[PDB]
C-alpha cells in the first residue's frame, strides 16, 4: 500500500491488511476516526498530522513501514522491495550476479575489532549487517520504528536474505513489545514467501517494568517466538555478544528452529547476568559466574554448531546460505495456528 | 537379591516418590495457601484415571525423583486429558533437564493421539544453575506448543508466582487461567525489576491476577480460588473437541419447539430511546441452550462479549457487541479479545453466532497513536478467515466498519438476520431500519426478535455440513 | 579484552583440531590406519569442509573436545554431502552422548537438505561407563538411518574395529566398504565366540564379502576405499527426488566392431560358456562399471553403469560361476541391489542367461523359497524402467524372475541364441531352442541381431525417461525376511 493523500475510516481497512504500507511526507494521513470527531467526543483539538500524520505511524503506531520523502522517494522504495520478493509464493525469487571475493578482506578483518572490549561501551551493528551483505547494502524495514531491533532485506551471493538484528545503539538492543512485534511480522512474511533469515543476536532479554507488563509484553512479545518457532526457511544464527535468558531463545536459537548457528568469542550465553548471585545465594561468587561470560558451555552441549572468529562471519554464513537451499521441513496439519493477538 | 526384595524395594522408592515428598510439599505450599502439584492434579482429573509417567526421573549429578515437576496422562468426564504440575517447592519450580524432557515427553504424548494438553504452573521459570540448558528445554516446550496451536487444545492454569518461561509457554497456549491472590505473572519479579531499572512495584501491581485479567489481557479468566478455576477449566473442556479434526461434544436438550415467554421478552429488550441502553446478556441466554454459556475474558474489554454456549446440544461460540459498556463500540482491547478467540474456535470448528449493535470505534489521540489500525484491524482477518459457519443477529446500531467486521455477509458470514431495530448505514449523521440492507440482499432475513432462537437454531442445522476452501499457503501475514 | 578472547579460541581451536591430531596420528600409528580427519580430507574435495560441533565435550566431571567423533559437511565432485568420521583414539572411539549427537545432528541435516551421509567407523563399539545412555543414541542413530532409508544414499566406511552397536547403523545403510587388514566386524566378539577362533577369521574383510555378504566391497587400502566410494556416488542422486547427474558421452551411431562382437559371443555349443561381462561392457559407455557385491554370489553380477551419460542398473546372470543358476546369495544380492535402485530412480537393465536354481538340501532348509522370492518381489515391486535382454538361457521360475515381461520389464528383446521354456532336455522323460513360441505369444517385445543390442537399449531407455507408475496405497508392504 502507497498512502498518498488522506486516508480515513473505511480507507484505512485495506492498506492494514496489506504487507507493507508506505506514507509521503507532509500530503498523507492516516486515522480511523478524524480529528473533527476527536473534538466533539473527546473535547481536545488534535490537526491531522498531530492525529496521524506519517511521523505518528512511522515511530509511534508503526502503521507504517515507511516514509518518503517525496513521492519519487516512496515509489523508488516500493521499486527497491519488489526486487526482492517472489512474485508469489510458489516462485522463487531473482538472483542477481554478485562480485563477491573468496578470500577475507579489509571490511571482513574489521569484526575483529568491531565489539569493544569494555562491556559498557556499545557497537552499531549496521557495521556488522553492511560487512555480510552484498555491496555493505540493505532495504531496512520500519527504520524508524523500534530502532532498537532492525529487520531489512539484502543479499548473499546474488540470493535475497532477511536479516534480523538486535541494534545495541538504541535502547541497549533490549526486546519490547514494539521490537518484538515488528520483528515478528517481519520474519512471518519472509518465512510466507520463501526468504531465509539471518539473525545477529546481541540481546539482554525482554524489557521488564510495570510499562511493559500492563501492555502485554508477555502475549505481545512472546509473538516472535512464535514466528521463528513456525518458520520453516532456512535460519542462520551469528550471536555477536550478549545472549542471555529469554533473548537467546528467541533470537533463532537452535532449539527454535534455527539451521546452523555460530557464535563469535564475545558471545555471553546464560540464564541471567549479575542478577543471578541474588535469586542464588540469598561478588567472588560473581566473577565465578564467567563460566557463563562466553560461548564455551553451550558450544560443549552443542546448542551452538561453531566458535568462529569474527572476520570470518560472511564466508560461513555465505557457505551456510548455500548449504540450505534445497531445505525441506513439514507443517503441522491445521487449517491455521493460533498465534497470540 | 530376591524378587521379592526388588518388588519391596519398588515399593519403598513409590513411598519416597509420592507420599513423603507429597507431605513436604502440603507442609510449605499449605502455609502460603497454595495446594500441591498432586493434590492439583487430582481435583482436575477424574478419580483413579491419573497414569503418572516419569515418576523415577532424577537429575543426574539432593536429586529429589520428578526433577520438580509430575507428569501424566487422565481423563477429564470421560476423555483423555495430558497434564502436568510443576512443585513449586523444588526449587522454585524452575526446569532443569529432567523436569523438561518430561514435560517434553507428555507434550508429545498429546500431540501423538490428539488430546488436550493442561499445564499447571506454579514456577520460576528456567533454572539459573543449569544454565543454557535450562533456556534449551523451555525452548523446546515452546516449539512444542506452536506446533499443537490450532491442533489440540492447550490450557493453562497459573497457581504461584511465575516468571520468565512460565509466563511465556502459558502465553503460547490457548487459555490462561489465574487464581486469586496466590498467582502472579511477569516477564521477570518486583525485586530484579528493583535492582536492575529501579522501579519499585509490589508483585500484585507488576503481575498480580487484576493486572492481567483487567489491563493486560493476559489472563482469560481468574477464579476465585484454586477449585474455581479448575472447574472453570473442566468446563471448558467440555465444550471443546480433543483435537482439530474429531468432533466437539453433543449433549441432550430440552429445547422448546415453539415460541416461549423467553422468547418473547426479546420484543421489549431494545428500548424506545436510541439514548438508553440494554444487557446484551439478556439476548444471549435467550437464545442459547439453558440460557447459559462460558464467558471467555469477562473483566477485559467489557464492550464485547466472549462466550462459549450450546444450541440444541451443539457447541456455539458467542462474539456480542456490549452496550453496557462504552456503549458496545469497539476498541484495541475488544478487538483483540474477539480476534483471537474467533480464530481459536474456527482452528476447532465451532460456528461463530455474533450479536450486532456496534456504533464505530472509540476515538481518541490513545486509541489511534497505540495501532486501533493494525491492532482492530486483526478483528476483520479473523472474521474473513474463518471457514466455520457463522449465523449473525443484527439488534441495533449497524454503522460503517463496525458494522463490516461483526460478521457481516460481505465478510463471509452464512446467515444474516436483523431485528426491526437494526439501523445499518454508513454513519448516522429514514435510513435508520435495516430494509436498504435487506434491500440490497446484504442481510438475508428481517425478523421479530421473538423468533430469534427458533431461526439461530434452524440455521446452525443447516450449515453443519459446511465444508469452505482456503488459501494454498504455508500461513497468512495477520497484523501482530 | 576482545583480541584475548580471540586468541583464546585460537588457542582451544588448535588444541581441538592441530594438537589432538598429532596424538591421534600416533596412535593410529601403532595400527597402519589414518586418523580421522585423514580420512574426511581423503573423502571431501580440497578445502569444502565445515566443520560442526568441534568443541563439543560430554557433562561429566579428560574430557576432549569432540567427544571422538569429527563431524561436519562438505563436497564430493561438486555435490553436497555429510560425513562423520569417529576417531579410534580418544576412548576407543565408543559412543556416548555428546558424541551421539554429534552424528545426529549430522543425520537430521542431511535429511533435512537432501544429500548423501557418508559414515566413516573406526570404533570400540559403545561406552560403557556411560550406561544405558550409549545404548539409546545408537538406537536413535539407527532410528534415522531407517527414516532415510530410500530418501538419502547412506554410505558406511568400515576403517577398523566395528562391534556389537557399532555394527547396526551400517548395517541399516545402503553400502558397507570395508578395508583390507585394518577392519572388522562382529556383532559378537572374538573373545567371547569360548572359542578359539581369531578376529579375522570370525569377521574380517574376506568374510563379508565372499560368505555373509555385509560388505559390497573391501579397498585394498584406505585411499583404495575410500575413492570407490567417491566413484559410487557419482551415479547416484542426492536424494529420492533430485535427478542422477548427466555426463557426456562419445558414442558411436552405427555399429561398431565392439557391437559386432556381441554376434560370436555366445559359443555353438551348449556346454560351453561365455563372461557375461563381455556383454555388459559392449552395451554401457566407455565399456566401464562399477561391480557392486564383486566377491559375493559371482553367479550373478550387479553394476552401476551408464549409457549416453545416463545412470544405469546392471542385474546379469553370469555364465562362468555355477553356469549362472540363481541360489540364495545371488538372489539376496540382486534383490536389494533393486530395490535400492528403484528407490533412487535408476533404470535397471538385465542380462538374462538363467538355467534355474542351484538344487541341494542346503538350499531348500536354508529357505530358497523365501530368500529367492526376495528377487521376485524386488523385480515386481519397482516401478522404474526396466529394459531386459535374453542373451541365453531363459528356464522356468529363473526366466520369470529375471526382469521378464509379465514381472514388470518395460521392454524385453531377446538373442537368437535364447531359449524360452518350462524346461531343457529334461521334459521329454529346436523344439524350445529359440524365442519364437515366446516371441509368438508376445512375451518378448523384440528379437534382434545381437549386434543390435547397444543400440536398441540406448533407444529404449531413452524412451522411457518420462515414465510413470502409480504404486499401491499402504505403509509399507511385507517383502518377505
Ligand atoms: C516458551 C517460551 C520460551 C522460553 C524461553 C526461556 O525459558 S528463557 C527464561 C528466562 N528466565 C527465567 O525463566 C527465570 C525467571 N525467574 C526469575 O528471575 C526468578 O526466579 C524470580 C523472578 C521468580 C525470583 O524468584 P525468587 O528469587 O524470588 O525465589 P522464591 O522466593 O520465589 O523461591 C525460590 C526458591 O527457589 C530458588 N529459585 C527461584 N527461581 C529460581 C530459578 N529460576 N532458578 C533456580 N533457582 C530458583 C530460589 O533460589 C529459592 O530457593 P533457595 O532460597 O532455597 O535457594
Amino acid at each position: 500500500s502507497l498512502i498518498m493523500g488522506p486516508c480515513a475510516g473505511g480507507s484505512v481497512y485495506s492498506p492494514a491488511l496489506t504487507d507493507f504500507t508506505v506514507m509521503v511526507k507532509d500530503i498523507s494521513y492516516m486515522f480511523v476516526t478524524g480529528p473533527e470527531v476527536v473534538s466533539a467526543v473527546m473535547g481536545e483539538q488534535v490537526t491531522a498530522e498531530q492525529l496521524g500524520g506519517p511521523a505518528v505511524h512511522a515511530e509511534v503506531s508503526g502503521n507504517a513501514h515507511y516514509v518518503g520523502d517525496d513521492e519519487q522517494d516512496a515509489i523508488s522504495w516500493v521499486q527497491t522491495l519488489l526486487g526482492y520478493l517472489p512474485p508469489n509464493n510458489l516462485d522463487p525469487a531473482p538472483v542477481y550476479d554478485h562480485d563477491c571475493a573468496p578470500g577475507i578482506t579489509e571490511a571482513d578483518l574489521a569484526l575483529d575489532t568491531v565489539i569493544p572490549d569494555s562491556e559498557q561501551q556499545v557497537y552499531d551493528m549496521a557495521d556488522v549487517i553492511t560487512a555480510v551483505l552484498d555491496d555493505g547494502d540493505y532495504l531496512e524495514i520500519h527504520p524508524d520504528f523500534a530502532r532498537n531491533i532492525i529487520c531489512a532485506l539484502g543479499r548473499v551471493e546474488g540470493h535475497s536474505v532477511a536479516v534480523v538484528a538486535n541494534q545495541p545503539r538504541h535502547l541497549a538492543g533490549v526486546l519490547d513489545i514494539d521490537a518484538s512485534e515488528k520483528a515478528a511480522r517481519f520474519i512471518r512474511f519472509c518465512d510466507s514467501f520463501n526468504i531465509p533469515v539471518l539473525t545477529f543476536m546481541d540481546v539482554p532479554g525482554y524489557l521488564p517494568g510495570v510499562g511493559q507488563e500492563h501492555q502485554g509484553i508477555i502475549r505481545r512479545g512472546i509473538k516472535l517466538f512464535y514466528a521463528y518457532a513456525e518458520s520453516t526457511v532456512p535460519k542462520i544464527t551469528v550471536i555477536t555478544r550478549k545472549a542471555y535468558g529469554g533473548g537467546y531463545a528467541v533470537m533463532g536459537s537452535r532449539q527454535i528452529g534455527a539451521d546452523r548457528v555460530m557464535a563469535w568469542p564475545t558471545a555471553e550465553i546464560a540464564v541471567m547476568g549479575a542478577n543471578s548471585a541474588v535469586p542464588i545465594l540469598h561478588n567472588l561468587v560473581d566473577d565465578y559466574r564467567r563460566r557463563f561470560g562466553n560461548p564455551y558451555e553451550a558450544a560443549a552441549h552443542g546448542y551452538v554448531d561453531m566458535v568462529i572468529s569474527p572476520s570470518r562471519t560472511r564466508y560461513e554464513v555465505a557457505r551456510a546460505l548455500a548449504s540450505l537451499r534445497n531445505k525441506r521441513q513439514a507443517r503441522p496439519a491445521r487449517k491455521h495456528g493460533n498465534i497470540p493477538l | 537379591t530376591s524378587t521379592a526384595d526388588r518388588i519391596a524395594d519398588l515399593a519403598a522408592r513409590h513411598e519416597e516418590a509420592v507420599v513423603l515428598a507429597e507431605k513436604k510439599a502440603a507442609d510449605r505450599q499449605h502455609l502460603k495457601g497454595k495446594l500441591t502439584a498432586r493434590a492439583r492434579i487430582d481435583l482436575l482429573l477424574d478419580p483413579g484415571s491419573f497414569v503418572e509417567l516419569d515418576e523415577f526421573v532424577r537429575h543426574r549429578t539432593p536429586r529429589p525423583y520428578g526433577d520438580g515437576v509430575v507428569t501424566g496422562h487422565g481423563t477429564i468426564d470421560g476423555r483423555q486429558v495430558c497434564v502436568f504440575s510443576h512443585d513449586f517447592t523444588t526449587l522454585g519450580g524452575s526446569m532443569g533437564e529432567a523436569f523438561g524432557s518430561k514435560v517434553v515427553k507428555i507434550y508429545d504424548f498429546a500431540m501423538s493421539v490428539g488430546c488436550p494438553v493442561i499445564g499447571i504452573n506454579d514456577s520460576g521459570g528456567a533454572r539459573i544453575q543449569e544454565g543454557v540448558m535450562s533456556i534449551a528445554y523451555y525452548t523446546e516446550l515452546g516449539v512444542r506448543n506452536v506446533h499443537s496451536s490450532g491442533v489440540i487444545p492447550q490450557i493453562s492454569l497459573i497457581m504461584g508466582p511465575c516468571a520468565g518461561g512460565s509466563v511465556y509457554s502459558p502465553a503460547l497456549t490457548d487459555f490462561t487461567v489465574m487464581v486469586k491472590d496466590i498467582s502472579y505473572m511477569f516477564v521477570t519479579g518486583p525485586e530484579v525489576v528493583s535492582a536492575v531499572m529501579g522501579e519499585q512495584v509490589t508483585a500484585e501491581q507488576l503481575g498480580g491476577p487484576a493486572v492481567h485479567a483487567e489491563v493486560s489481557g493476559n489472563a482469560h479468566y481468574v477464579g476465585d480460588d484454586e477449585q474455581d478455576a479448575i472447574s472453570w477449566v473442566q468446563t471448558l473442556l467440555g465444550y471443546l473437541p480433543p483435537n482439530n479434526l474429531d468432533p466437539a461434544p453433543v449433549y441432550d436438550h430440552d429445547c422448546a419447539p415453539g415460541i416461549t415467554e423467553a422468547d418473547l421478552a426479546l420484543d421489549t429488550v431494545i428500548p424506545d430511546s436510541e439514548q438508553q441502553v440494554y444487557d446484551m446478556a439478556d439476548v444471549i441466554t435467550a437464545v442459547l441452550d439453558d440460557g447459559d454459556y462460558l464467558e471467555i475474558h469477562p473483566d477485559f474489554a467489557r464492550n464485547i462479549i466472549c462466550a462459549l454456549g450450546r444450541v440444541e446440544g451443539h457447541s456455539v461460540a458467542v462474539v456480542a457487541n456490549q452496550p453496557r459498556h462504552l456503549a458496545g463500540v469497539l476498541d484495541i482491547d475488544a478487538s483483540e479479545k474477539a480476534a483471537r478467540f474467533i480464530r481459536f474456535c474456527d482452528s476447532f470448528n465451532i460456528p461463530v453466532l455474533t450479536f450486532m449493535d456496534v456504533p464505530g470505534y472509540l476515538p481518541g489521540v490513545g486509541q489511534e497513536h497505540q495501532g486501533i489500525i493494525r491492532r482492530g484491524i486483526k478483528l476483520f482477518y479473523a472474521y474473513a478467515e474463518s471457514t466455520v459457519p457463522k449465523i449473525t443477529v443484527i439488534t441495533r446500531k449497524a454503522y460503517g466498519g463496525g458494522y463490516a467486521v461483526m460478521g457481516s455477509r460481505q465478510i463471509g458470514a452464512d446467515r444474516v438476520m436483523a431485528w426491526p431495530t437494526a439501523e445499518i448505514a454508513v454513519m448516522g449523521a429514514r435510513f435508520g431500519n435495516p430494509y436498504e440492507a435487506a434491500a440490497h440482499g446484504y442481510v438475508d432475513m428481517v425478523i421479530s426478535p421473538s423468533r430469534t432462537r427458533y431461526e439461530v437454531a434452524r440455521a446452525l442445522a443447516s450449515l453443519r455440513n459446511k465444508r469452505q476452501a482456503r488459501p494454498a499457503r504455508k500461513h497468512g501475514n495477520i497484523p501482530l
